[PDB]
């Protein structure tokens, strides 16, 4: 019974750079990919990027890769969400999701602003 | 890129019925297509790892199939919790797209 | 010089021909044989290619033909702005790259 | 610059510049499991040599030659072998014709060489 | 595309000029470039040739011993050195593209893109 | 119109099967023979390849195969050939000290052996496990004695894994593939070429695959044909599982001289109480570590069926039994107690599980008839740690219209565990010469 809670702030409008720290309880990050998905209102659901708990190693979404960076550490059982040049397009709702093939568990993603 | 959409946009539907809908990829996908059920507020609940499995707490009232690049979705019967918009994803790649479509009505 | 009778002209909605002449060396043996036109002013502008090719943005109006040691160009269907000099230049070898004609002033 | 084989998978035109990276890395009990690998090495790389030679291109990495293109080896314009090709698939695409080509090479470069005898042989 | 030139107007005989032609809208490495010149009551005179990477440039004879003909494909640009200048050499310079390709290329022995020339004048 | 022109030193290969030669950086893996390596490796990314590799049909596989087994036979080339063992044993049960699961498993033997001088004879008592000793009612034999000689492991060499790096001639070269979830027999959009392979290690085991390397995203279930149920199923894990195993008893070992210059060693006694040999898993980490491996299976075996572990069902104590070499020692662990399990969609401390573990000195390697190896004991207590980084499964047959599958531990063939390092290698030879028209034309004269 894995658990993920995103943590995200709201953010200034014109220019910021995102930032969402998930974490993880309930199980460990050894066996599995993390990663982000996004939801603009109104919308159905994008995938941003992920992250290998075991290596590190990451992978992105072509659309915004210029922008992002995932990042983690397993010391505090965390990784997150970095989206740098927000503007307007940025507005959705942030999930945090475990992957293991499917994305098995999800949070409950953050609305944010931009 | 693997696009794929769903058929429907959405179903009308009574709740003592049996609803079907589809998802179709551009490009060959062996068997790794994922389905989610979603309620609005909140993150999709997954229902199936590739088209024929069902993952744990999902009712056999859920069931799939396909390959290649034609999938489906069944629900043999719906409770009025099951009036829910539903996806598809893949992982046979990367820019891990998402079909968008059947809400339930 | 390649020999291109001057002042070759005819009326609106007619067809004329502009002949080119050279020798065995420059058009006899190479299918080089290219058509410039141009307007006082301006750089001339390419209007054939090779013999019978033309460039896009080029009207079919103009096509160009060749036999023996001798080619030409032919404009159908003369327009009001038909009123260029023309060129006709051919790739003569090696040792001398390319030779240009005289000049034809054509005029409707 | 790129290693050994970067450019496979690049345009045949633009894959030409990098002969000499190809070039350089041929030629670089069980003991005698070793110096079999050792020797076979040498008499490809040999055999290699000795075609080039016998066709006339002994000392070169590109040579032109006087056999004309056959458009039923390969009906296609340099535009599409030079800009849209790689070398594998190129070599997949004319493997059939391979000897064919292979044996007028030879019978060019034998005939080139009888008339240059006699054109020496002028006074 | 476009082919721009600047460089010298007015020189006394016996002196040095130099033009240069800037171009874009295409790949300019991908093009052999040539000069051409039309005096002011005359035809068009070629005069010479560059090809595409620099190394091998052709002259009409009567500049050989006095004309260089360069490019730097990093800057675009493509330029002619005169030295010793004769009255006869007042003419319009035009530069334009083509005259010659690579062996992978098409034949493209004439000119399409034409600059729109600059004056140059020896008295 | 256009020309032929030849050129030399064009990027393109064919597949081949060429010999290979080792290199590295006493031990029965001799680098003797092998090249030191480079410095360092290169590699060339390949930008736009796509190649197809089979790791089923790879002559790397039948190389690697044929060389661990010529170092292992030249390591015993200059050892003792125990021949003077081969007599009647007389023999009684050790009961001092034993505990409940060592029953029958130690017998006491006495003979008349052989010395330094021909005329001399010695009484000799030992230790052997009953495994090695066969009865002929006191009276036993060893059980080489009416199959093959036996040969004394030469006490000096190490029995560790060294670390081999593959290495093609010039005018060959080696195809990497880099693609994460590669399952071979497939495309492969991402490769780049190398001179040598990593380093790996000779392990030798059966059922699981110990100290290989491991998945970066998820478990990779691999097979040369999935429906096959005749065929072995290769799985790659993405985490490692530990596994701790012991061999607790604290012996003295002797030697005798046997003859001119060559000596026997053997276990003399026990010094504190006799208990049995085993190995430890967390219950986590293990019932984790099959969660995922079903998941991925239902990738072949869909439709929500059932997924069942069971034992393996018989054979030979190497194939039925976890085989591994541990500090020296000859290990048989019993695995009853990893795949004794059913999986269905509907699922959910140091607490471990327990291997209880036999102990062999007399070892028929690679499936050969005729050789036999002595495995001297070890003095001390022997302890050592590895990493499960795969497992070996095969599949039960039965009819179509089964709801449930059952998988059982395999292994036995030795070339199945240097396939799952070698899976994503190819060897692959340079065909510099080929031509292409042009425009040139060689000057006629
Ligand atoms: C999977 O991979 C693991 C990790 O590599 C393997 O486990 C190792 O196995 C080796 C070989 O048995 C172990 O090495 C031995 O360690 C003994 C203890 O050494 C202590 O003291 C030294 C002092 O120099 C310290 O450096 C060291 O860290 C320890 O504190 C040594 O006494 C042994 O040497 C004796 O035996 C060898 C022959 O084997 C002789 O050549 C020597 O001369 C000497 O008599 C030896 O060095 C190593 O410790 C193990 N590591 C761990 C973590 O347990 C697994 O075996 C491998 N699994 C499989 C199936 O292959
Ligand atoms: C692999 O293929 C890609 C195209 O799919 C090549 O990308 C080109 O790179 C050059 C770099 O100078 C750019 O000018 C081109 O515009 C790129 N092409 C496209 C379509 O975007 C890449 O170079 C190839 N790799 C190799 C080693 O040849
Ligand atoms: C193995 O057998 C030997 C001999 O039968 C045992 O050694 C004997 O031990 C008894 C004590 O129980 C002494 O009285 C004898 O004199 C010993 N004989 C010799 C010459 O060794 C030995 O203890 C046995 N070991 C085990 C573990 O069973
Ligand atoms: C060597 O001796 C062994 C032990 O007696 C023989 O192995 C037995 O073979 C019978 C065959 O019917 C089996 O039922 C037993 O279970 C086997 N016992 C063991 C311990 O394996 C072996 O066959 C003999 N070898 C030769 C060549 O005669
Ligand atoms: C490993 O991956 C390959 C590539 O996706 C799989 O090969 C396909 O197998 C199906 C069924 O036999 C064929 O219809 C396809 O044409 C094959 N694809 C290609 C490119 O050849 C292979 O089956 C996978 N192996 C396992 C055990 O899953
Ligand atoms: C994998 O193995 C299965 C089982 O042997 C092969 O399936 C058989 O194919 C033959 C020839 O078409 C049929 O006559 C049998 O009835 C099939 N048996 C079953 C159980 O389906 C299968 O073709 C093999 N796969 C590949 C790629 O060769
Ligand atoms: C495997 O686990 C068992 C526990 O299940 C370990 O045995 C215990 O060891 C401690 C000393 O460290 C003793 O005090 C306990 O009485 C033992 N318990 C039992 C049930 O025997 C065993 O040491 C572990 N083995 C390995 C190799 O780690
Ligand atoms: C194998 O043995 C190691 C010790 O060599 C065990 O690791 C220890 O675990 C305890 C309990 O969590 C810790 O307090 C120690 O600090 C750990 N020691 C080291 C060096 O890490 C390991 O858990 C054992 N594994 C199994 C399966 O028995
Ligand atoms: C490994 O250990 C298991 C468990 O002790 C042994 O399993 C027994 O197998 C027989 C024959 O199939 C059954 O009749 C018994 O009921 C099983 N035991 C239990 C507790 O269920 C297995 O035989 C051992 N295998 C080896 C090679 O030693
Ligand atoms: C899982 O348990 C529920 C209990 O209410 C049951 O209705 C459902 O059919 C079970 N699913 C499967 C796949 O067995
Ligand atoms: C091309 O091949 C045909 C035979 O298929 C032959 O008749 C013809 O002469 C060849 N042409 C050239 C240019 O080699
Ligand atoms: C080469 O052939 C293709 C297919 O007919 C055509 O599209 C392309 O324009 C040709 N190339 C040239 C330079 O004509
Ligand atoms: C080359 O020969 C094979 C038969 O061995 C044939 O199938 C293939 O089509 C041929 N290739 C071409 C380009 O004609
Ligand atoms: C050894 O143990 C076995 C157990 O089956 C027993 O039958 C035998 O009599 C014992 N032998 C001795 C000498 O104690
Ligand atoms: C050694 O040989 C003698 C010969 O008389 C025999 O009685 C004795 O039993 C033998 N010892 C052993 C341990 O076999
Ligand atoms: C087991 O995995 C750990 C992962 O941190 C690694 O450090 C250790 O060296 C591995 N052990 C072996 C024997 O490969
Ligand atoms: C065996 O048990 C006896 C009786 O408890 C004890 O005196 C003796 O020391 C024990 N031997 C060993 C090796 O523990
Ligand atoms: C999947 O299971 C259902 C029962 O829930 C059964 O009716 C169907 O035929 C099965 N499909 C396949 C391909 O076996
Ligand atoms: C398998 O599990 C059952 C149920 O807990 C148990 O009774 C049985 O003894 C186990 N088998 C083994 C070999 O441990
Ligand atoms: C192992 O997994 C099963 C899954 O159904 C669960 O019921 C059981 O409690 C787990 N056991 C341990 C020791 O984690
Ligand atoms: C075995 O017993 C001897 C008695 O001299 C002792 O020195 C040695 O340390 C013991 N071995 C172990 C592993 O405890």
């Amino acid at each position: 019974q894995v658990q993920l809670q995103e943590s995200g702030p709201g953010l200034v409008k014109p220019s910021e750079t995102l930032s969402l720290t998930c974490a993880v309880s309930g199980g460990s990050f050894s066996g599995y990919s993390w990663g982000w998905i996004r939801q603009p209102p109104g919308k159905g659901l994008e995938w941003i990027g992920s992250i290998i708990g075991r290596t590190g190693s990451t992978a992105y979404n072509p659309s915004l890769t210029s922008r992002v960076t995932i990042s983690r550490d397993t010391s505090n059982n965390q990784f997150s969400l970095k989206l740098t040049s927000l503007t307007a397009a940025d507005t959705a709702v942030y999930y945090c999701a475990r992957q293991q093939s499917n994305f098995d568990f999800w949070g409950q993603g953050v609305l944010v602003t931009v | 890129d693997i696009q794929m959409t769903q058929s429907p946009s959405s179903l009308s539907a009574s709740v003592g019925d049996t609803v079907t809908t589809t998802c179709r990829a551009s490009q060959d996908i062996s068997n790794d297509l994922a389905w989610y059920q979603q309620k609005p507020g909140k993150a999709p609940k997954p229902l199936l790892y590739y088209a024929s499995n069902l993952e744990s707490g999902v009712p056999s009232m859920f069931s799939g199939s396909g390959s290649g690049t034609d999938f489906t979705l069944t629900i043999s019967s719906l409770q009025p919790e099951d009036f829910a918009s539903y996806f598809c994803q893949q992982y046979n790649s990367y820019p891990r797209t998402f079909g968008q479509g059947t809400k339930v009505e | 010089a390649l020999t291109q009778p001057p002042s070759v002209s005819g009326s609106p909605g007619q067809s004329v021909t502009i002949s080119c002449t050279g020798t065995s060396s420059d058009i006899g043996s190479y299918n080089y044989v290219s058509w410039y036109q141009q307007h006082p002013g301006k750089a001339p502008k390419l209007m054939i290619y090779d013999v019978t090719q033309r460039p896009s943005g080029v009207s079919d109006r103009f096509s160009g033909s060749k036999s023996g040691n001798t080619a030409s160009l032919t404009i159908s269907g003369l327009q009001a702005d038909d009123e260029a000099d023309y060129y006709c230049s051919a790739y003569a070898g090696r040792q001398t790259f390319y030779i240009f004609g005289g000049g034809t002033r054509l005029t409707v | 610059s790129l290693g050994f084989l970067g450019a496979a998978g690049s345009t045949m035109g633009a894959a030409s510049m990098t002969l000499t990276v190809q070039a350089r890395n041929l030629l670089s009990h069980w003991g005698i499991k070793q110096l079999q690998a050792r020797v076979l090495a040498v008499e490809h790389y040999l055999r290699d040599q000795q075609l080039l030679g016998i066709w006339g291109c002994s000392g070169k990495l590109i040579c032109c030659t006087n056999v004309p293109w056959n458009s039923s080896w390969s009906n296609r314009n340099l535009s599409e072998i030079w800009d849209n090709m790689t070398w594998l698939q190129w070599d997949k695409e004319i493997s059939n014709y391979t000897q064919i080509i292979y044996g007028l090479l030879e019978e060019s470069q034998n005939q080139q060489e009888k008339n240059e005898q006699d054109l020496l042989a002028l006074d | 595309v476009q082919l721009v030139e600047t460089g010298g107007g007015l020189v006394q005989p016996g002196g040095s000029l130099k033009l240069s032609c800037r171009a874009s809208g295409y790949t300019f490495s991908s093009f052999a470039m040539s000069w051409v010149r039309q005096a002011p009551g005359k035809g068009l005179e070629w005069v010479s040739l560059i090809n595409d990477r620099g190394g091998l440039t052709f002259y009409v004879d009567s500049v050989k011993g006095r004309f260089t003909i360069s490019r730097d494909n990093s800057k675009n640009t493509l330029s002619l050195q005169m030295h010793s200048l004769r009255d006869g050499d007042t003419a319009v310079y035009y530069c334009a593209t083509g005259g010659m390709s690579s062996a992978l290329q098409s034949s493209k022995y004439y000119f399409d893109f034409w600059g729109q020339g600059a004056l140059v004048t020896v008295s | 119109n256009l020309w032929v022109t030849v050129y030399y030193g064009v990027p393109v290969w064919k597949d081949a099967e060429t010999t290979l030669f080792c290199a590295s950086d006493h031990n029965v893996w001799a680098t003797h023979a092998c090249v030191p390596t480079d410095p360092n490796p290169q590699e060339i990314h390949l930008e736009n390849v796509t190649e197809e590799f089979n790791m089923w049909k790879n002559n790397m596989v039948e190389q690697m195969h044929e060389d661990i087994i010529s170092l292992w036979d030249q390591s015993l080339k200059p050892c003792v050939k125990l021949t003077p063992l081969c007599v009647t044993l007389q023999c009684t049960n050790v009961t001092n000290n034993i505990t409940d699961d060592m029953r029958g498993e130690l017998k006491n033997c006495s003979f008349n052996m052989t010395t330094e001088l021909r005329d001399k004879k010695q009484k000799v008592y030992s230790l052997f496990y009953r495994l090695d000793v066969v009865q002929i009612n006191k009276e036993y034999r060893l059980i080489n004695c009416n199959t093959s000689a036996i040969t004394q492991a030469c006490p000096k060499v190490s029995f560790e894994p060294i670390p081999i790096h593959y290495c093609a001639p010039a005018g060959f070269a080696i195809l990497k593939c880099k693609d994460k979830k590669f399952n071979g027999t497939g495309p492969c959009p991402s490769v780049s070429t190398v001179q040598c392979t990593h380093g790996i290690k000779p392990v030798v085991s059966t059922q699981l695959l110990l100290n290989g390397s491991l998945a970066e995203e998820e478990v990779i279930i691999r097979s040369e044909n999935i429906t096959n149920n005749a065929k072995n199923i290769l799985v790659q894990l993405n985490t490692p599982v530990q596994i701790n195993c012991t061999r607790p008893n604290n012996n003295t070992v002797k030697s005798i001289r046997i003859g001119p210059g060559q000596a026997f060693y053997y276990t003399g006694d026990i010094i504190g109480d006799i208990r049995q040999a085993h190995c430890n898993v967390s219950k986590a980490t293990w019932n984790e570590t099959l969660g995922k491996v079903v998941k991925q299976l239902r990738k072949h075996f869909g439709n929500n069926t059932i997924i069942r572990f069971a034992q393996s069902s018989g054979g030979d104590l190497e194939v039925t039994t976890h085989s591994f070499n541990c500090g020296g020692e000859f290990f048989y662990c019993n695995t009853s107690g990893l795949f004794n399990s059913t999986w269905i969609s509907n699922t959910s401390s140091n607490d471990s599980i327990t291997l209880p573990c036999r102990i062999k000195q007399i070892i028929n390697m690679w499936q050969r008839i005729g050789q036999a190896m002595y495995a001297p004991p070890i003095q001390g207590v022997i302890r050592c740690v590895s990493n499960i980084t795969g497992l070996i499964l095969t599949r039960d047959g039965g009819s179509t219209n089964s709801t449930t599958e059952t998988f059982r531990p395999g292994g036995g063939d030795m070339r199945d565990n240097w396939r799952s390092e070698l899976y994503k290698y190819k060897v692959v030879k340079i065909e510099p010469l080929g031509v292409a028209p042009t425009r040139c034309k060689r000057r006629v004269v």
